[PDB]
């Protein structure tokens, strides 16, 4: 999920201050069915 | 002796010969008249920045 951040850092001592955000695209889906059952565990699907 | 002046005078016709042949030799330049009316510098927009598109599901 699109992560956002804010910061400061310096440069020739003129604090610059900074904000970004990061994502993804092109994100592969793994869908992983370990078992069918409502016992058993799944996750329908994970990003790589 | 009084004819260097009468002859110089007379004779004088021959500087346009002279000119012409100083005209040739001349190199040559010119101008490529400027342009006034920058009378009003313009700023880029209100520009206001921000995150990208985000890619939900």
């Amino acid at each position: 999920k699109a992560a956002n951040y804010q910061y400061n850092y310096l440069r020739d001592g003129e604090q610059v201050t900074a904000h970004t955000t990061c994502s993804v695209n092109g994100v592969n889906n793994f869908s992983y069915n370990g078992g069918f059952l409502p016992t058993d565990f799944g996750i329908s699907r994970y990003e790589v | 002796a009084s004819l260097i002046y009468r002859q110089l005078l007379t004779n004088s016709y021959s500087v346009d010969l002279y000119d012409e042949i100083e005209q040739i030799g001349s190199g040559k330049t010119q101008n490529v008249t400027i342009n006034p009316g920058p009378f009003a510098q313009t700023r880029y927009a209100p520009v206001n920045w921000d995150h990208g598109e985000i890619n939900d599901s």
